[PDB]
């Protein structure tokens, strides 16, 4: 899953 | 240079990576963590799922639950169940904490565990450091009781940064 932390 | 979240409506740059989001990766729209109702703590363990576990916002995703909501629900429970049967398999910690003579002891914290009462890493972390502390307050002075207490300290403090780096158990509120 893409986070704006990934 | 940006849109908007398809549940709030508010507006983002791309390249702000200063928020907690997650992109679908159907329409690839950022959706906030806080649109999902998601807490920090699912915010941080989703962040850690595998990249074959896309998120998937409500407009993109066919089936209901969304497969990346099953994944975070049992990744929890398995990241917690982990380090509860990790101090439970522990001799020294076992023998000092599982059964004493709201959780007493790591018996009470299964039984909350398999009850499936267990959601907050911080709940279940503070639960765990109340029996530590409880069984270090009352050492009683004796040497070989406090070197295996501090020994199981440090086991605990280690099991829970591996398992949940983002997590600051040492901060716990019941530690003294
Ligand atoms: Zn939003
Ligand atoms: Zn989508």
């Amino acid at each position: 899953a893409r986070t704006k932390q990934t | 240079s940006g849109n908007f979240c398809p549940l709030c409506d508010k507006c983002y740059d791309d390249d702000d990576y200063e928020s907690k989001m997650m992109q679908c990766g159907k329409c690839d729209r950022w959706v906030h963590s806080k649109c999902e109702n998601l807490s920090d703590e699912m915010y941080e363990i989703l962040s850690n799922l595998p990249e074959s576990v896309a998120y998937t916002c409500v407009n993109c995703t066919e089936r209901h639950p969304a497969e990346w909501r099953l994944a975070l629900e049992k990744e929890l429970q398995i990241s917690l169940k982990q380090v509860l049967t990790a101090l439970l398999n522990s001799r020294t910690t076992s023998h000092l904490l599982r059964y004493r003579q709201q959780p007493l002891d790591l018996e009470g914290v299964k039984r909350k565990m398999d009850q499936g009462n267990y959601t907050s890493v911080l709940e279940f972390s503070d639960d765990i450091v109340k029996i530590i502390q409880a069984a270090i307050n009352s050492d009683g002075g004796q040497p070989e009781i406090k070197k295996a207490n501090s020994m199981v300290k440090s086991f605990f403090i280690r099991q829970m940064e591996r398992v949940f780096p983002w997590f600051s158990v040492k901060k716990s509120r019941f530690w003294e």
